């Protein structure tokens, strides 16, 4: 069933217990800690032996 | 409780799992501040169920 | 509900 992906994040927010307006008053900066956290697993992943 | 949908031309919040349509209220929606921040909003009137019965 | 009831 499709769902605009903003609003599947703020119920997985309601999931977690967090009043979902806290996404999409915050909807920028949530982004941007993702976009960051997935850029360092390349950086991880491409120097890491272990 | 859910979801808010539109069949066209009117708004309704519903449950996630089974439509099930209802008139939006006071009651089954939260404010939570200015219509600034959030990313795709839309204007629709809510109905506050004690206003038309206190000023009656 | 209180100041509403001024109504
Ligand atoms: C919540 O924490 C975030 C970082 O996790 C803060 O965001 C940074 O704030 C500084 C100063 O305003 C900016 O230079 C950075 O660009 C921000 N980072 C991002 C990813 O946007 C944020 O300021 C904190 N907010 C509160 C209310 O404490
Ligand atoms: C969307 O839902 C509303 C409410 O169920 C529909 O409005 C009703 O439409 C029927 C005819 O289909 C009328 O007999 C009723 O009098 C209408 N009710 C009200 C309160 O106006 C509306 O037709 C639905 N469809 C669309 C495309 O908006
Ligand atoms: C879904 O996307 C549309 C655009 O595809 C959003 O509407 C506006 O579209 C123009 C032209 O692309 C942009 O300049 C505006 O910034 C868009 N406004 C907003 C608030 O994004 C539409 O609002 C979006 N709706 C949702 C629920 O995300
Ligand atoms: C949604 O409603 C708001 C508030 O009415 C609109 O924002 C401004 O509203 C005032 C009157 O309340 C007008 O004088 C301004 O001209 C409106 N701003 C703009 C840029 O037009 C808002 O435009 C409405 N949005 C939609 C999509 O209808």
């Amino acid at each position: 069933l499709q769902i605009p992906f903003a609003m599947q994040m703020a119920y997985r927010f309601n999931g977690i217990g967090v009043t979902q307006n806290v996404l999409y008053e915050n909807q920028k900066l949530i982004a941007n800690q993702f976009n960051s956290a997935i850029g360092k697993i390349q950086d991880s992943l491409s120097s890491t032996a272990s | 409780e859910g979801v808010f949908v539109s069949n066209g031309t009117h708004w309704f919040v519903t449950q996630r799992n089974f439509y099930e349509p209802q008139i939006i209220t006071t009651h089954n929606t939260f404010v939570s501040g200015n219509c600034d921040v959030v990313i795709g909003i839309v204007n629709n009137t809510v109905y506050d169920p004690l206003q038309p019965e206190l000023d009656s």
